[PDB]
């Protein structure tokens, strides 16, 4: 990807019908916490240029429109990937508008208010509240 | 070495002589169902290719339809909620998992052999009872 751009080439390499870059692919499929290519996939989009549309990416679907990667770790229970993607950018108010994160809907489903730090109030994850609202950078 | 898949006089397999012997009491219940489960599981490390619970008794009954036919609420509890999580062993799982996102977790249970199935349906087994066939309505 040196070679070409690593950009829209990335962009072109988001999963066809739900728009999953590389980098959201990666937490999902974890092992023990970590999956060792999430901290490569960084090491990609930081030297070779536009990062900020790695991180800010997300599902293009409706059924999960807006579900950046920053709220995958915050459901998967990993304080570190949190820590490493908001250092990254990784917009802290990305809005989950998809139809599996709205209102009950009598359909399969988990509101949580659509916003990373609802995510983390309604999972348990107390050291990710203040992580958010005290963490340096967002 | 034993045989798994060998059979009685009435052609109760061993998985069909642990509904023979369940009485509905609670340490009974404990232990079948554990022991169910260990033999269950060791026919998927020896003879991985067998399916014990399809086997069929002289009266054409499987271990299920035997625990159901017979009023054996705590094994068809355990058959039916069986979820083993061992890798080589989950194809013998019956109650899976589809996805946990946060609180939320969608559970699937297999229906093979309780809808209008070939030979003895669960549901027939139980619903076309004998009225001694103790707890026909639990």
């Amino acid at each position: 990807l040196q070679k070409s751009k690593k950009h829209l080439t990335d962009n072109e390499f988001k999963d066809p019908e739900t728009g999953k870059t590389c980098l959201l692919k990666a937490m999902l499929n974890l092992h023990d916490g970590q999956n060792t290519t999430i901290p490569l996939l960084l090491e990609i989009a930081r030297q070779t240029d536009s990062l900020k549309e790695l991180v800010n990416a997300s599902y293009t679907d409706s059924y999960y429109k807006g579900q950046t990667a920053l709220h995958i770790a915050i459901e998967r229970r990993n304080m570190a990937l949190v820590t490493l993607l908001v250092e990254n950018g990784a917009d802290v108010q990305a809005a989950a508008h998809g139809d599996f994160f709205k209102k009950t809907k009598g359909r399969p489903g988990f509101y949580f208010g659509e916003l990373p730090l609802s995510l983390a109030a309604c999972t348990n994850q107390l050291g990710i509240v203040k992580f958010l609202l005290q963490n340096s950078w967002q | 070495t034993a045989d798994i898949s060998a059979r009685d006089s009435v052609g109760n397999t061993v998985l069909h002589a642990l509904v023979e012997v369940a009485d509905n009491t609670a340490d009974n219940t404990k232990f079948v169902t554990s022991m169910y489960n260990e033999i269950l599981m060791l026919g998927a490390k020896l003879h991985p290719t067998l399916k014990l619970e399809e086997l069929t008794n002289k009266k054409g009954m499987t271990p299920l339809a035997l625990a159901a036919g017979t009023g054996k609420i705590g094994v068809l509890a355990y058959i039916l909620q069986r979820e083993i999580q061992e890798p080589e062993c989950r194809h013998l799982s019956r109650k899976f998992t589809e996805w946990a996102y946060g609180p939320v977790h969608s559970s699937l249970y297999d229906l093979s052999c309780i809808d209008t199935c070939e030979k003895n349906s669960v549901l027939e087994v139980i619903a076309y009872s004998s009225s001694e066939t103790p707890n026909r309505h639990d």
